């Protein structure tokens, strides 16, 4: 007969219905609401960092800013860039959406799940407030090379804060890590086997292991490090090693991290190509196989950062970092062959994944052109170095994170985000990138490095910079309709009551409501391949799913 | 399309699973949101202040209406307390129909007010201006009890 | 368990097979000698994921096959009663506090706030610990 | 050089930008149905809407009209 | 007096409602004292720039619920 | 249910994560050791292997007694787990008392950590290990209280088998590190 429903869905909520839950949740999904938002706030006073960076690069010449200020600019824009978005984002799309690709009712460890997070937060908060300190925040690099950071150059008190916040936060990573590894190996469907289970999955597993190898010995340097500073404790005298003692465990840890923010989004746009080109995933055991592979060699290549120091051993780490080249490549050739002869739509999930195929590709195309030790001579510590890892950086993270955004975004608030909207952030973004770190390339090629806070204007590159800063400033004008979009799609916008809004889609997290309840599930069909929601909502599909599924 | 049409499936439980394609909604209301809105809390806010359900329908009557009004009231959530306002804009009929637990507490000289109102507003093409108007008098109008 | 241990083994032998190569080939043809500092790096990588994988091996040989490593296997097998999974609690916020008041501590050479921050980490670790486990007030 | 040049190239190309894919993109046309005409049939399926606030079949009056 | 028990349960407990004229104007008064406190003897201008940005924020915030509620979104 | 145990696999994973930072902790050790050419210790250092051994026993019998007291507990007997988790706790703070002593009279008499570079590696190799042992001090005080709250159950049995493997752990790598520091030189 008939069924009543309400004219339009609740908008907010009632009076005092976040807060204390807020305080006291041990709920993966809030918890993982809670990690996009703060790391998008961290996002955008990052990208704050940036364009004063831009606009002070413009018009040669000192004419605003200073050279400590430029100096702690660039440092601490990377350290937020780096420690406080993208590591955190990971942790946020795993616990938005790993127990439900598995089909558990819950993490391992849900008190030990907030605190990662609370540890996140506070450390970072204790890293950037350097700022408010006479002497400034941090003022080397990123890296925080090795007799800088003494107690006789820089003695500030913002690098004290820089060395506690990142130790608070690196403690908060490893615990998150052990929770998904526990979580992925117990707490799993009484039908999902281990190559049943999304690539995702996979790839979180796989960077979980890599945070567990990498992060304690980040900490164990810095605690070192906070000895020297404090005690006077010859560690990292330049008598001693101490020099490249510091290169070597710092650039140990430091390779293993830009592999472990690259994995998970792989994995974001291998579970979006298949729903978009109504097709299965190309591969399914070469993708998970190339994922053990980058793993396994993402261990052995960190002194491809220390070419010109003339003290390591070139044809070893160039050997390594030309092997880890090839499975990336096969990669590659497989999310290709996934949309090889579909039926493609192009929403703003696939637009922004074809957006990271085309900037990846050229960031690593750069990199291993990066990677001979004679060209690394030439080109090293300059722009061209800059240019390549902002192509990679931007292309993986940036455009996989939006795409999972935007796609997840329904499965979370049942609440859909507007695609007009969508396809004018994409344009702005891609336009924008795509002018501001292009003739770089060039820029560092002729004589220009990176970290100069002032050049003159009889050497040349001054129409470059000014071109590099139109398109930051685009980029930065870029945000605005993601933020209105967000802002008023959460509460108005055309409500999901079904499951699956992007329909042919796999992975069992589209098996359920579209706000999933307490507990994720009401039941759960029947584990038969890696796509059972597939075979859930399309039944007279399995026989011919099953019949050509060798072909090629 | 009785047979789980295309997408939705029968799962373990009696729960229907439905899909719908990457670029099509699942509503379908030929009303903007920004007036499905403004329904919705009137509907909210006075259903609260008279300690009663309000409803509305809008579906065709092509029957004795009255008849087929109150077979319809009783699909309700709690009918025995509830008010329902049915429309037909091709028979072109407004129909107002109670509960017995609603009832003499203010519904007989309100339910009039609202037909006159919800009439007043049609007579122009305004569906939606004329149920906002005819709940806001009837909700205004019924007291608690 | 047995794809668990597996992966844990193949990260485990080619660790072990690059640590060896590197340790000998910088024995030889370096400018100083063995490196001493990536060695020790992955000696100890390669101690990770024996401890581990061989954690999984002994579990898994002596392991009935589970719902979740068996094929045709029903959603009705899985059936049961799963573990404790704590709902709502507000301790982690307050060890997240205690530690931050330490590492300020330390960061800012003070010796007090130092001290004041490990007893507030072993308090609030103190209270997460026994919050399942406090008894009835005896009045 | 050109210092006025470049202060106005930063300042306007980004909007410029903007108003033309802004131009481009929201002017199109949205998935939401269009308003129904009381002219037309009613064409939609029946609709019941309820109110959900009062948490927890004899018929006690009613009334008509005909616009 | 009184506000609706679904919003505050307790609300025929204890005191559960405060008008929102008090709000208001207290809003205002203390972006007014955050302008009035440029007022002195403070050469430099690090801090106007943190005073009129705080007041900018009360006053939008003050403006935001009063047109919202003006309109019906709220209430 | 639960056929494989979950605090078991965290702890186990965790134990790795240590083991990395214990290895960040060797290799600042091992490198400035092929620096100093010679006497390596250097003008007034001289380590006493007389009372660095009795420490290391008392530390291996300590590992014994919490095995015994795991055994105790595998059978639903909480008195034995309580005296055989005493015994470990007061054999582990007998260690640090004497790593204690050892540290003042290696102290007032040359070797300290701004006094040379030899120093400050072996002081943070063996000071970040005896922060590892109060810790675990701390943890089986504070699984004795616990203990002492409630009605035995296998979450109990499981709390005392994850401290006691994360005790055999300190013991090992206080193997390791006694071994490198003391033996090899
Ligand atoms: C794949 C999926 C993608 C996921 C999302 C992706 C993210 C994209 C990036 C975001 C881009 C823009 C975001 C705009 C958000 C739109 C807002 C919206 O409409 O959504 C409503 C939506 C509906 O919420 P509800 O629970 O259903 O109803 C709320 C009730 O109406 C009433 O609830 P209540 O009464 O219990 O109190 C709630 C309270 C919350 O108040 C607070 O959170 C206190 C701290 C906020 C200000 C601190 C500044 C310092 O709200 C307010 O206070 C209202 C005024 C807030 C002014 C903020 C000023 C902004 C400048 O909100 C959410 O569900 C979001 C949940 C997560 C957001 C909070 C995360 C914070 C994590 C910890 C914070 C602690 C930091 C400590 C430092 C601060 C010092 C104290
Ligand atoms: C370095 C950083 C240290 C990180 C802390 C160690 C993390 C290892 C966790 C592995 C497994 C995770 C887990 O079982 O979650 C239980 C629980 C999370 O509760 P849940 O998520 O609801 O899971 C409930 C389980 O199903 C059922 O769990 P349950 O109720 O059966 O409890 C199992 C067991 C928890 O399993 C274990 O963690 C056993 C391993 C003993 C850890 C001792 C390491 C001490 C660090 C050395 C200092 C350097 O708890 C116990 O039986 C007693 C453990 C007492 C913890 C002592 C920590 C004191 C730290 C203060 C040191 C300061 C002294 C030096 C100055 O986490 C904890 O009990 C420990 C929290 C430590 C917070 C970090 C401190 C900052
Ligand atoms: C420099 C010197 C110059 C001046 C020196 C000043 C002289 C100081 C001397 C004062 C004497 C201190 C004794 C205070 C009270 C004694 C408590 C007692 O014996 O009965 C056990 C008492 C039993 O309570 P109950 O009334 O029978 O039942 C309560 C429910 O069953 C329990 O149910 P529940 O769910 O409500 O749990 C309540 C709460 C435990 O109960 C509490 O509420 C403790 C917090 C009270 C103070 C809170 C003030 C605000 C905090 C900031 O649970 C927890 O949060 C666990 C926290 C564990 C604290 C242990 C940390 C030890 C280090 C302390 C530093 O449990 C405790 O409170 C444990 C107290 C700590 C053990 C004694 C260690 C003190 C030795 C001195 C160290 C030197
Ligand atoms: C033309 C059609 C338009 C289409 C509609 C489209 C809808 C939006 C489109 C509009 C486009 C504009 C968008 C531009 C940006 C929007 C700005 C914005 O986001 O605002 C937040 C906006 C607020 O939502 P809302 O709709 O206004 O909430 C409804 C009201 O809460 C309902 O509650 P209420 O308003 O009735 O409550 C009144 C409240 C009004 O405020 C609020 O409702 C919320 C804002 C309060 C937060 C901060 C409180 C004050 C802090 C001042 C310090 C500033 C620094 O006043 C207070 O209670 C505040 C405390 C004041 C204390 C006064 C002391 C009284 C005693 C005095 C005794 C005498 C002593 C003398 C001195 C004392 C001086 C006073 O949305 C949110 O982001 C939060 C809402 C959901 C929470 C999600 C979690 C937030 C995550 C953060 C990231
Ligand atoms: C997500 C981040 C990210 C990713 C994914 C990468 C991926 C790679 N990087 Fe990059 N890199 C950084 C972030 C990243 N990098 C950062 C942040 C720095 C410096 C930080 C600092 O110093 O401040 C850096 C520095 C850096 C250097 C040192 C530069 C310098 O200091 O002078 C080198 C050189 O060895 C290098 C190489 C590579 C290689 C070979 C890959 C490969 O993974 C890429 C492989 C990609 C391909 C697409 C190949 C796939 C194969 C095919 C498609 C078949 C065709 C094959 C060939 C063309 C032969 N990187
Ligand atoms: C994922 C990491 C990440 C991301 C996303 C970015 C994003 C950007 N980066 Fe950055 N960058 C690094 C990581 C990153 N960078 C690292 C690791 C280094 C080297 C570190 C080192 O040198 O030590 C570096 C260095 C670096 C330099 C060289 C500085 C120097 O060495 O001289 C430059 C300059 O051209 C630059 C520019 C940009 C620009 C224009 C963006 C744009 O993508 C961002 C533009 C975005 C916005 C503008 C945000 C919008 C802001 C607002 C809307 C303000 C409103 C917000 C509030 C009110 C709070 N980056
Ligand atoms: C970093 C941790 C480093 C080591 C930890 C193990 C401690 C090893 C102890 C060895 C002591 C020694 O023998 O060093 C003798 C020296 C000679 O000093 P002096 O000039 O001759 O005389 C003039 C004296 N002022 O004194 C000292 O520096 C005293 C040593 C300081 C004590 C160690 C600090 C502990 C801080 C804990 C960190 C917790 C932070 C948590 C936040 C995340
Ligand atoms: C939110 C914290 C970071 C905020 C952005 C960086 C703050 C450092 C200062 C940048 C601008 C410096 C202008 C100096 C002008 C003089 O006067
Ligand atoms: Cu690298
Ligand atoms: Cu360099």
């Amino acid at each position: 007969e008939l069924e009543a429903r309400r004219p339009f869905p609740e908008r907010m909520g009632p009076k005092g219905n976040l807060i204390y839950k807020l305080i006291t949740t041990t709920d993966h999904k809030l918890i993982g609401i809670m990690y996009c938002v703060v790391c998008f706030a961290f996002f955008l006073v990052g990208g704050l960092m940036a364009l004063f960076m831009r606009t002070e690069l413009a018009m040669p010449g000192l004419q605003f800013l200073s050279n400590e200020q430029f100096n702690q600019l660039f440092t601490m824009h990377g350290t937020v860039m780096l420690l406080f978005y993208a590591t955190p984002i990971v942790f946020g799309f795993a616990n938005l959406v790993l127990p439900l690709q598995i089909g558990a009712p819950d993490v391992a460890f849900p008190r030990l799940n907030a605190l990662s997070f609370w540890l996140f937060l506070f450390g970072a908060l204790i890293a950037i407030a350097g700022f408010i300190t006479p002497g400034g925040a941090a003022d080397f690099g990123w890296t925080a090379y090795s007799p800088l950071t003494d107690a006789i150059h820089s003695p500030g008190a913002g690098g004290d804060l820089w060395i506690m916040g990142l130790a608070v936060g690196g403690l908060g990573t490893i615990l998150g890590g052990v929770n998904m590894i526990t979580t992925v190996v117990c707490m799993r469907a009484p039908g999902m086997t281990m190559f049943r289970m999304p690539i995702f999955t996979w790839n979180i597993l796989v960077t979980s292991i890599l945070v567990l190898i990498a992060f304690p010995i980040l900490t164990a340097a810095l605690f070192g490090l906070a000895a020297d500073r404090h005690l006077g404790a010859h560690i990292y005298d330049p008598a001693n090693g101490g020099v490249l003692l510091w290169q070597h465990l710092f650039w140990f840890f430091g390779h293993p991290e830009v592999y472990i923010i690259a994995l998970p989004f792989f994995g974001i746009v291998s579970e979006i190509f298949p729903v978009f080109s109504r097709k299965p995933i190309f591969g399914y055991t070469t993708l998970i196989y190339a994922t053990l592979a980058i793993a396994a060699l993402s261990v052995a290549v960190w002194a491809h950062h220390m070419y010109a120091t003339g003290a390591v051993l070139l044809p070893f780490f160039s050997f390594m970092t030309f092997l880890i080249a090839v499975p990336t490549g096969i990669k590659f050739f497989n999310w290709i062959g996934t949309m090889w002869k579909g039926q493609l739509t192009f929403e703003t999930p696939m637009l922004f994944s074809v957006g990271f195929l085309i900037t990846f590709l050229l960031g690593g195309l750069s990199g291993v052109l990066l990677a001979s030790p004679p060209l690394d001579f030439h080109v090293t510590d300059s722009y061209f170095v800059i240019a390549h890892f902002h192509y990679v950086l931007f292309g993986t993270i940036v455009f996989a994170t939006y795409a999972g955004i935007y796609f997840w975004f329904p499965k979370m608030t049942g609440r859909l985000l507007d695609e007009r909207l969508g396809k004018l952030h994409f344009w702005l973004t891609f336009i924008g990138f795509h002018t501001t770190f292009l003739v770089q390339h060039w820029l560092g090629d002729e004589g220009m490095p990176r970290r100069y806070a002032d050049y003159l204007p009889t050497d040349g590159f001054t129409t470059l910079n000014v071109i590099s800063t139109v398109g930051a400033f685009i980029l930065g004008v870029s945000m605005l309709p993601f933020v209105w979009n967000v802002f008023k799609s959460w509460r108005y916008g055309e409500p999901v009551t079904v499951d699956d809004p992007w329909g042919y889609g796999n992975s069992l997290e589209w098996a359920t409501s579209c706000p999933p309840p307490r507990h994720n599930f009401t039941e759960l069909p029947r584990i038969r391949s890696e796509r059972p929601a597939f075979e859930l909502h399309y039944p007279h599909m399995v026989e011919r799913m099953r019949a050509e599924a060798h072909v090629g | 399309e009785l047979d789980l049409p295309y997408g939705s499936a029968l799962t373990s439980s009696g729960r229907i699973s439905a899909v719908t394609e990457p670029g099509e909604l699942s509503v379908h209301y030929p009303f903007p949101t920004m007036d499905l809105v403004v329904l919705d809390d009137a509907l909210k806010y006075g259903s609260r202040a008279a300690k009663a359900r309000f409803a509305v329908y809008i579906g065709p009557l092509g029957a004795d209406t009255a008849a087929t009004a109150r077979e319809i009231l009783a699909n309700v959530p709690t009918p025995e307390n509830a008010v329902l306002l049915a429309v037909s804009p091709d028979q072109r009929a407004i129909e107002v129909v109670y509960g017995a637990d609603v009832k003499g507490r203010g519904i007989e000289s309100a339910a009039p007010l609202g037909v006159s109102a919800a009439a007043a507003s049609f007579k122009e093409g305004n569906l939606i201006d004329g149920l906002i108007s005819a709940v806001r008098v009837m909700s205004a109008g019924v007291s608690p009890a | 368990m047995h794809i668990e241990a597996r992966l844990f083994e193949i990260l485990t032998a080619f660790f072990a097979l690059a640590a060896v190569v590197y340790a000998v080939l910088t024995a030889m043809f370096a400018t100083g000698g063995v490196e001493w500092a990536g060695t020790t790096a992955l000696v100890l990588t390669t101690g990770l994921t024996l401890i581990t994988g061989t954690f999984f091996r002994f579990v898994a040989r002596r392991l009935d096959t589970r719902p979740e490593d068996y094929e045709d296997a029903e959603i009705s097998d899985g059936a049961g009663e799963l573990g404790f999974f704590a709902p709502h609690s507000w301790w982690p916020i307050l060890i997240s506090l205690s530690f931050s008041t330490a590492a300020v501590g330390a960061a800012l050479w003070l010796p007090w706030l130092i001290a004041a921050g490990v007893a507030f980490v072993i308090t609030s670790v103190c209270g997460l610990v026994f919050e399942y486990y406090w008894g009835p007030e005896k009045h | 050089m050109s210092t006025a040049l470049t202060h106005g190239l930063i300042g306007g190309v980004p909007l410029v930008l903007f108003a033309v894919l802004a131009l481009i993109f929201l002017t199109r046309k949205g998935p939401h149905p269009d308003t129904y005409k009381m002219s037309d049939p009613w064409t939609h399926a029946p609709i019941l809407w309820a109110a959900e606030e009062p948490r927890e079949v004899v018929i006690g009056g009613g009334a008509s009209g005909k616009w | 007096t009184g506000v609706d028990v679904e919003d505050v349960p307790s609300a025929e407990w204890g005191w559960s409602h405060m008008p929102i004229g008090v709000m208001h104007i207290g809003g205002l008064l203390s972006a007014a004292f955050l302008l009035v406190m440029m007022r002195g003897n403070h050469v430099g201008h690090v801090e106007d720039w943190f005073l009129i940005g705080f007041a900018a924020v009360i006053v939008a915030l003050v403006g935001r619920n009063w047109w919202l509620r003006r309109r019906g979104w709220i209430r | 249910l639960n056929r494989p145990n979950m605090v078991s696999v965290g702890t186990i994973v965790w134990l790795s994560s240590e083991l990395m930072f214990f290895a960040g902790l060797f290799a600042m050790y091992f490198t400035a050791r092929a620096q100093a050419g010679g006497a390596w210790p250097p003008e007034p250092t001289e380590l006493n292997l007389a009372l660095a051994v009795p420490v290391t026993l008392v530390l291996i019998a300590s590992s014994f007694t919490c095995q015994m007291g795991v055994f105790a507990a595998e059978r639903g007997d909480v008195f034995g787990l309580r005296r055989w988790y005493v015994i470990t706790f007061l054999m582990g703070l007998f260690f640090v008392l004497g790593q204690g002593y050892e540290y003042i009279h290696l102290v007032e008499h040359g070797t300290t950590i701004p006094g040379s570079a030899y120093g400050s590696v072996f002081y943070l190799a063996t000071g970040f290990h005896g922060l590892h042992v109060i810790g675990g001090l701390v943890a089986f005080v504070l699984l004795l209280a616990r203990t002492k709250m409630s009605k035995f159950t296998p979450a109990q049995a499981t709390a005392a088998i994850v401290v006691s493997y994360y005790w055999h752990f300190v013991d090992i790598v206080w193997i390791a590190l006694f071994a490198t520091i003391y033996f090899v030189r």
